[PDB]
RNA sequence: UCCGGCUCUACCUGGCUGGAGGGCAGUGAGAAAAUGUUGUGGUUAGCGGAAAUGGCUUGGGAUGGCCUGCCGUAGACGGUGAGAGCCCGGUACGUGAAAACCCGACGUCUGUCUUGAUGGUGUUCCCGAGUAGCAGCGGGCCCGUGGAAUCUGCUGUGAAUCUGCCGGGACCACCCGGUAAGCCUGAAUACUUCCCAGUGACCGAUAGCGGAUUAGUACCGUGAGGGAAUGGUGAAAAGUACCCCGGGAGGGGAGUGAAAGAGUACCUGAAACCGUGCGCUUACAAUCCGUCAGAGCCCUCGACGUGUCGUGGGGUGAUGGCGUGCCU
RNA sequence: GGCGUCUGGGGGGAACGCGGGGAAGUGAAACAUCUCAGUACCCGUAGGAAGAGAAAACAAAAUGUGAUUCCGUGAGUAGUGG
């Protein structure tokens, strides 16, 4: 999904547009992910509150210096690994 | 006569192609070409549209109950088309749409077309859309840009101007066009036809022959 | 070509047969089973793939409106909280096979010709037999028995080998064509149980397959067989904590939600059908149930005063006139 | 005939193929010849296709074509038919 648990987002849209997170659970299969703080609902238990998922298209990865960006791929010729990297400024993500 | 004047897309002229009066001046026929284009459209249109009539639907073998006594309608089938879940009676079935248009016809309606574009000077010869070998859609929008302002445009260009094609192939209003598959439809379509130097000679040598 | 061994036996002459080059063909109809190397040749999983967190405003949400940029060999199509080329899957375009299989190619391999070839001269023999032909009874040919050829089944009879035989729509003569009773043969053609990729001036839940839901199921029949009905909360379950009436069901507050006129009996929510409330009317009256006049009452819009008309409008209608449902 | 040992077969499958057997409703305004129709159905057999195929062929005096198959015409014609 290009996004991974315990990467860090930024929310690009909805209603907590603009609010950065951590990714604590990815769900591949439905394109949703969890991240702290953004998307909770009060939940009748007395009533808690909690977050549910969020499409993964709502979110983006931001870089090192905090810029959310596209995330590519490259492939290193040396061990045949293939690792995610920013478009934005093309480093390490 | 008309005169073509070729422009390049470094921005300056090249030379000029004259417009033979037969192919680009023939007196536009409103209703021929009214024909020829729904005939077009027609052959396009594909007949993938069925239905079962009351013997294709499943069952319904077995005349169903007593005819008298019960004091009921008399019903010889399940599938009749009165019963919910029979056939239908007058329905669609798979069919070809194409007419037999004669050439004649074919061929005037197309010079009719282009003459209608010729009158009002929608015809553009240009000697290659980009500098060659690889394909830029930003320059192919710049050149059209400068050859005409109008929105739908017709692209003649030879069946080996692959860079050319590659190049205007993403442009919204722009339709690609091989000089021996010009027909009405596509013409009378585009509010402006850029021609190719050597597309336009090709029909030329094609028709005045 | 050369060498070798045989044509009763050896000698000198003509033919049969092995071994070396040289070819020539190949899994092919033309004989066959194999076995190797190679082809970014193909198939059977994939991978990469440009450009907006843009500004203002509406909104629960922007993927809306207006305004700025940017990519485009990519403005196909979907998803994403409402119409997205620049958010996601992707798209153009490139790339990728250990193994298996399928196509090629070059080989081992096999068969095969070389004991060979040419154009000349006058005669005997051979050229597909229970066959052709004929007759009787049928089939099928445009041809339904007809003057009925060609082809063909059963039953009888039954020839010739080239100056022989068959055909040219009865048949005969002459010309012409061909060579039966032996066998193989690719392509052009037909089709889709199944797999893959797409398309629709096709259907959109009584439609489209019988089957969008337990579908050849439930159910019916001894059996062969017949054969249904049943889709939609919300963007997210956030599916109503807690309190109250009640045995529960159900409901009222309270919350969630943008909306509960979205509460898992859930989008929209028509008609028939069943209520409740208000207005007018109706218990001396013979009614195809309406229509035309029409008092009274109620409501409403204008103008002037206090209620009283008007180029008014609506509801109900005591009462009078007329009036024999629709279809076939 | 028996005994032993090797190699095959058997059944399924939607359509298409080939070879055999073969209706009736219907039309003819009745009906038997005829039609329907060599259809429906049935039997035997395949192959990826099958069947056919290399002149005992056509043709008509042309010093003519040259195996088979399939497609279009010829042509609803020549004909055939209670």
């Amino acid at each position: 999904m290009k996004v991974h648990k315990g990467d860090t987002v930024l929310v690009i849209s909805g209603k907590d547009k603009g609010a950065k997170g951590k990714v604590l659970v990815a769900y591949p299969d439905r394109n949703k992910v969890l991240v702290e703080g953004v998307n909770r609902i009060k939940k009748h238990t007395g009533i808690v509150t909690q977050e549910a998922p969020i499409h993964v298209s709502n979110v983006m990865v931001v870089d090192s210096d905090g810029k959310p960006t596209r995330v590519g791929y490259r492939i290193d010729d040396e061990t045949g690994k293939k690792v995610r990297i920013a478009k934005t400024n093309g480093k390490d993500i | 006569t008309l005169k073509v004047d070729v422009k390049t897309p470094a921005g300056k002229t090249d030379g000029s192609v004259e417009l033979p009066a037969e192919l680009f001046d023939v007196e536009p026929n409103i209703a021929l070409m009214h024909q020829v284009v729904t005939a077009q459209l027609a052959a396009k249109r594909q007949g993938t549209h069925s239905t079962k009539t009351r013997g294709e639907v499943s069952g319904g073998g077995k005349k169903p109950y007593r005819q008298k006594g019960t004091g009921r309608a008399r019903q010889g089938s399940t599938r009749a088309p009165q019963f919910t879940g029979g056939g239908t009676v007058h329905g669609p079935k798979p069919r070809d749409y194409s007419q037999r248009t004669p050439k004649k016809m074919i061929a005037a309606a197309l010079r009719g077309a282009l003459s209608d574009r010729a009158r009002n000077d929608r015809i553009h010869a240009v000697t290659e859309l980009v500098e060659g070998q690889t394909p830029s859609t930003k320059s192919a929008k710049t050149f059209l840009g400068t050859l005409t302002e109008n929105k739908k445009v017709l692209v003649v260009i030879g069946r080996t101007d692959e860079v050319g094609a590659k190049s205007v192939r993403n442009l919204p209003g722009v339709h690609v066009i091989s000089p021996d598959q010009l027909n009405t439809y596509d013409v009378l379509n585009a509010d402006d036809v850029v021609f190719s130097v050597e597309a336009l000679n090709a029909y030329i040598s094609a028709n005045s022959k």
